[PDB]
This record gives C-alpha cells, structure tokens and sequence, in this order.
C-alpha cells in the first residue's frame, strides 16, 4: 500500500502558498494575502504539504499516520 | 504592436496593445493661460468637458 | 478621519424691491404684530415686530448652514438627465 | 446685526432663524426673503455612525 | 447656481460652438452665506481641436480696467517707499496679495515675510526687466500710493 | 471676444504640445518594440533599471538576480514638489506581479529608448510633468524618477 501510494502521489502533493499559481516557475515573488482578512503581502513559496506521498519512507510514515487515525 | 509588419508573420498576439502612453496637465498650467487679474474679482474663466 | 460628503447649503436673500411690509404674525393661538422696513441705500431691514414673552412657536428652526444631506435622487435625474456629447 | 433687547446682542452675527425661526418663515411666506438650496458635493463632512 | 438660462448656455458649449449672453444672475458669494442679483456676460468660444471649450464670466462694471502707466523709473521709487513695515502710523497696517509679482518672489502664508520679501525685490527691481511683469508689480504699486 | 480666443488658442497650444510629445513617444515605443528579440536569459544580459519602490539607504544587497538595480541622485523640484532626478525613468510594478520573470524584463528591456525620448521631450518643453508609458504587463515607467 505504501508502493501504490508512490505510484500515485509522487510528486502530486505541492501547493503554492499563492492559490493563483500552481507551478513552481510562477510561485517566485511576494503576494497580497486577502485570505488572513487583514490585507497583508506575502512571499510566494513552492511548498510540499507536510504528509508526503514522495517516497517510500515518506509513503510508509504518512500511512502509518492514517493507520493510527490522527489526520487523515 | 507592430512586430510583424511588411513581412507580414503569424500575428499571434499582435492584436493587443503594448499599453498606453500618458502625459500630465495640471490644472495649475492652464490656470496660469487665463490671467484673471485683469478682471474683477466677479470675473473668472471656465471650461467644460 | 474625514469623509467627503454632499452638504444642500441654502441663502437667502430679499425677494422683493419694496422697502415696507407689516403684517401680523399668525403664532399658535396667539398674535405677533410686526413691520419690516427695508432701510433705504443699503442691504439693511428693520422689523419691528412687538411681541416677546408669547406662546412658544418654535417648532423647529430654519438652519442655514451646511448641513449634512444626502444629494439628489440618482433615480429620477435618469429619467431626464442633463445634456451630453458622447 | 443686533437687537434692542441687549441679550440677542450677545449672539451677534447668528442666523435670525435659529433664535425666532416663526418670524423668518412667515417673512419668507410674505416673500420679503426668498432662497435657494443647493449642494456642495464637494465638502468635508463628519464621519457618522 | 443653476438657471434656465445657464442649462441653455451649457447646452450652447458642450455642442462647440462660440457664443455671447448677457443675463441676470443668482450670484452666491464666496463665504458661501450671501446671494446677490448679479448682472454677467457669458463669453465662450470652443478650445479647437479639442473637446473642451472656454467661456469668459465678465460683469457689465467689468469691461474696463486700470493699466498704471508707470515709467519714469522713480515714481514707482516714490510709491514704493510707503509699503516698508516701519511706517505703519503714517499709513495704515497693510497686507499685500501673493501674487506672481515675479519667478524670485516665492509666496508664503505667513503674509509679513511676504511683504518683507516683496520691499527687497523692490529695491533692485530695475535690472529685471526681463524677469518679472511691469503690470502687476506697477498697478499693486499704484494702488498703494493712491491708499 | 478676443481675451476667450487668445485663452482658448493657448490652451489649445499647450494640448497640442503635450499631444506631440505623446506622439512621439508612441513612435518610439512601436518601433523600438518591432525591433526587439525575445529572451530567457537575463543573468549575463543585465536589465539596469531603477524600481521605484527601493531603499534610499546605500545597500547592495536590496537587487534582484536577472536585472541590476540603479541608486540615483535626487535632486528637489519645486515644479514638482517631491525628490526627482532627470536622468532616467523610475518603473513601478505591482506587489502582486514579480519583477524577475521573463515577460517583465524583456518589457523593462525594450523600454530604455523610452529613457532617451522621455530626456529628450523634457528638454524641448521644460514645464513636462510626469509622462509615462504604461504597459500592459503591469508596469508603469514613468521619466522623472521619484520614488
Ligand atoms: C508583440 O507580438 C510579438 C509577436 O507577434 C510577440 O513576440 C512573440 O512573443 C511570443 C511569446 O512571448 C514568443 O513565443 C515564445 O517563443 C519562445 C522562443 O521561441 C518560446 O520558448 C516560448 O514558448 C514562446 O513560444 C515569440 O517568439 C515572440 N516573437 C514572435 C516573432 O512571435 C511580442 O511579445 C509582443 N509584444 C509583447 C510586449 O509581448
Ligand atoms: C432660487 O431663487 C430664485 C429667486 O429669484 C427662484 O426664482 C424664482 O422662483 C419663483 C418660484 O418658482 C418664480 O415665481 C414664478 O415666476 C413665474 C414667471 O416669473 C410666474 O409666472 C409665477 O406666477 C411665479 O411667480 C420666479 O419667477 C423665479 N424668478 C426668476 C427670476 O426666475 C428660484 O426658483 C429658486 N430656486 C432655484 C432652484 O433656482
Ligand atoms: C526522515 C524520513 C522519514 C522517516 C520516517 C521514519 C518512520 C518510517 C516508518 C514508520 C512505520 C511504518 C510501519
Ligand atoms: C404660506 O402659508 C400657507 C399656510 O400655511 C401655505 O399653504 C403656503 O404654501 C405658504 N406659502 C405660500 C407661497 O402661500
Ligand atoms: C444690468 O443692470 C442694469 C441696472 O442695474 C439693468 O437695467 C440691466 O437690465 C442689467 N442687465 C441685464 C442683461 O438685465
Ligand atoms: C510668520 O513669519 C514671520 C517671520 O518668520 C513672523 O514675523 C510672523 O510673526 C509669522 N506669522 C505667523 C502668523 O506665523
Ligand atoms: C477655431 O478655428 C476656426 C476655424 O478653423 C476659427 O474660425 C476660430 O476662430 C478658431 N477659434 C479660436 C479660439 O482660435
Ligand atoms: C510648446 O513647445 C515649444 C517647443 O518648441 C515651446 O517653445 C512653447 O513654449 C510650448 N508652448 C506652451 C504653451 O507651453
Ligand atoms: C535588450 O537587451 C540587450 C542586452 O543587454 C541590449 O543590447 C539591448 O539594447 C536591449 N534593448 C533595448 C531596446 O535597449
């Protein structure tokens, strides 16, 4: 379960701190966080979430996660 | 936009504009071509868009 | 701190070019006599009103200042909007 | 401008109808004082709730 | 203030066309307390080859005005003596409009410095010539020896 | 009649310099645009240019990879008011927008001609204000660089 997990999430589980760009060659520079309410800028990060798929010693630790329930 | 032009290409993108120019007027350098010290105080200029 | 703001202002003026007007001023149930004469070369009257003391008449007060206001009815100055050159 | 009965005197250069606003009514109802009323869109106004 | 016949004379401009109306008027005065009955003459021409136009608000009083005539290069001396901060019992307290007597004069608020400075470029005013308006600076001149 | 057309003409002949002046600004702009050639590398090709939005305090360390910032000299401009200095033309480009990418510095590449025409149309008309191009990639370039 944790090779299928590879197979099927390697790589997938990068976000932008910036909802609007989805790609690594656009997350650069700062941006206008309206989400916080406040009106703050930002810098744009090219992030991986912090339960990985990416690797199976990063596919075996994220699914021994769910196996003991805590944020699945 | 005038990249393809007597050797006419593709014109992909060549519909947009490159932006827009723009040149400042104040309304201090019209006020100083109609002098108003010649007049009376009741008098004045105006003008209307 | 502050907002622009639409502000109806009023003035008033004298209306007339006579320079005597009396009358009796109709007061709730009660009576105020009183004469305005327009002093003569200048932009002064005289009203001479005798009656202090009376029944109350004030209601409400004539406020000549700038007063805060919303502006014209956007909805009807569509319907005959003033003249434009497109 | 003043009044003889030396207490107006105090209130010196107020508007007449904010003191004896019937007689001014009347008076404008004589038509000895007309108006206009007109806006200022253009003047700085306290922030209300 | 709005008229029947300003909506008319609005109407005349934005159409770009030149014009003349001499009319009475609901003048409000500038403390904004005040209405006069004024007696104006709108004269307006369009601004060409452009979408503006140009009107010219004159009173009937207004078609005439004083040019001091002011060339002997000493009576402007003998009328400029009388302004200095120093003599205000033989004259009164005076205060002089910041105007654009002249591109070295720079206008101020506090009005004394303005007097002040207007009394020194006074006093070495014949070598600009080129520099600064005999119009003004004679009339406001003027006007001070005839006060 | 003749004040409102003498008026009216030389407001006409201010419009019509500030219109050339743009006239030839778009001239330049087109052209020099026509005859540029796209990129992706901007590390050896330097892009210099002042970003409005810098700190006035001398610090390297304030430039971005692809392009070399300026540090100008500000000079004070009362027909201004603010700290402006002739000698080139700041660039504003939004918080939302980086100013690294490649469609950003090839626009604040072929945009330097607009340097020499923005000098060149103040020096003919010394009373110019701000004139500025702005792009369609979100920058503005405008001549008198203040920050
Ligand atoms: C004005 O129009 C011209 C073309 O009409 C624009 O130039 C063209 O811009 C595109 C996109 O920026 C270029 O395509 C790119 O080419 C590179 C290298 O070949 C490639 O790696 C990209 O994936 C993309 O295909 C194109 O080469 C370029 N030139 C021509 C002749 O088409 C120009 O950008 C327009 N003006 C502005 C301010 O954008
Ligand atoms: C502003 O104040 C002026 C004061 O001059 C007002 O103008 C006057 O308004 C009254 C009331 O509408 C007019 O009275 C009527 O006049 C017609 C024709 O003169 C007459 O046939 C009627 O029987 C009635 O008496 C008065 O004529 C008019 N004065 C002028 C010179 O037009 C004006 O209404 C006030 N308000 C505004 C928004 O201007
Ligand atoms: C440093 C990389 C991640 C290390 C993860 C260590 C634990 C992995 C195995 C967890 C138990 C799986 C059954
Ligand atoms: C004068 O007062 C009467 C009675 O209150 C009122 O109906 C009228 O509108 C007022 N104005 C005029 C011009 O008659
Ligand atoms: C200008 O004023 C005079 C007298 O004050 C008056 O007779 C004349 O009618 C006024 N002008 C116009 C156009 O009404
Ligand atoms: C203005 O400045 C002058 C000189 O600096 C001074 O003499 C004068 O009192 C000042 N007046 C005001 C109102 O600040
Ligand atoms: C505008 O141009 C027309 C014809 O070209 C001319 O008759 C008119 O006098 C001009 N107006 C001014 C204010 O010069
Ligand atoms: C228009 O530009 C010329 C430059 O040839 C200049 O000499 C002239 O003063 C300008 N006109 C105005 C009204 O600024
Ligand atoms: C574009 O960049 C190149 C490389 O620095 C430079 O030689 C060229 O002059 C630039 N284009 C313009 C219009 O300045």
């Amino acid at each position: 379960f944790a090779v299928i997990a590879v197979q099927l999430f390697k790589g997938k589980f990068f976000y932008c701190t910036d909802s609007s760009k989805d790609t690594e060659k656009e997350c650069i520079g700062n941006y206008v966080d309206h989400e916080k309410n406040k009106m703050e800028v930002k810098g744009r990060e090219w992030k991986r979430h912090e339960f990985h798929y990416d690797n199976i010693i990063w596919a075996l630790l994220t699914l021994f996660t769910v196996s003991t329930g805590e944020g699945w | 936009n005038i990249t393809g032009q007597f050797e006419n290409k593709t014109n992909l993108k060549n519909q947009l504009i490159l932006g827009v120019m723009g040149v400042d007027v104040s309304l201090e350098d019209i006020k100083r071509l109609t002098p108003r010290f010649t007049l009376c105080p009741n008098g004045y200029y105006f003008a209307i868009d | 701190s502050k907002q622009s703001c639409i502000t109806e202002q009023t003035q008033y003026f004298f209306d007339n070019d006579s320079k005597s007007f009396s009358g009796v001023l109709d007061c709730g149930n009660c009576s105020r006599i009183f004469h305005g004469e327009k002093l003569m070369n200048t932009n002064l009257i005289f009203i001479m009103v005798e009656s202090k003391g009376t029944c109350p008449c004030d209601t409400r007060l004539l406020i000549q200042a700038e007063q805060t206001s919303d502006g014209p009815n956007p909805c009807d100055m569509v319907k005959q909007p003033r003249y434009r050159k497109g | 401008l003043m009044a003889n009965h030396d207490d107006y005197t105090n209130q010196i250069g107020r508007f007449f109808g904010e003191i004896d606003p019937s007689l001014m009514r009347h008076l404008v109802n004589i038509s000895v004082y007309a108006f206009n009323k007109s806006y200022d869109y253009q003047s700085v106004c306290e922030p209300g709730a | 203030l709005e008229n029947d016949i300003k909506v008319e004379i609005r109407n005349k401009m934005i159409d770009g066309e030149s014009g003349e109306k001499t009319f009475r008027t609901l003048v409000k005065s500038q403390d904004e307390r005040y209405i006069d009955k004024g007696n104006r003459t709108y004269t307006w021409t369009p601004v060409n080859g452009t979408d503006y136009s140009l009107a010219l608000v004159l009173p009937t009083y207004s078609f005439y005005y004083i040019k001091a005539k002011l060339e002997e290069t000493i009576t402007q001396a003998r009328y400029s003596e009388t302004l200095k901060p120093d003599n205000f019992e033989e004259s009164g307290y005076t205060f002089i409009a910041p105007r654009d007597y002249c591109n070295d004069l720079k206008i101020s608020d506090n009005n004394t410095e303005f007097l002040l400075n207007f009394n020194e470029f006074i006093d070495r005013k014949t070598p600009n010539n080129p520099s600064c308006n005999a119009d003004l600076i004679n009339r406001v001149l003027l006007d001070a020896g005839f006060t | 009649r003749q004040l409102v057309e003498i008026a009216a003409r030389d407001i006409e002949k201010l419009l019509s310099n500030r219109s050339k002046a743009l006239v030839r600004l778009a001239l330049e702009a087109e052209k020099v645009q026509a005859a540029h050639q796209w990129r992706e590398d901007f590390a050896s090709n330097e892009v210099v240019y002042y970003n409005a939005k810098d700190d006035l305090d001398p610090e390297k360390n304030d430039s971005e990879p692809g392009s070399q910032r300026i540090k100008p000299v500000f000079i004070e401009d009362a027909n201004f008011g603010r700290q402006i200095s002739y000698q080139h033309a700041a660039v504003h480009i939004p918080t939302d927008i980086y100013e690294g990418s490649t469609i950003v510095l090839n626009e604040l590449n072929w945009t330097s001609a607009l340097d020499e025409v923005f000098k060149k149309n103040r020096e003919e008309d010394p009373s110019l204000l701000w004139q500025v191009f702005g792009s369609a990639t979100g920058l503005a370039r405008y001549y008198p660089a203040s920050p």
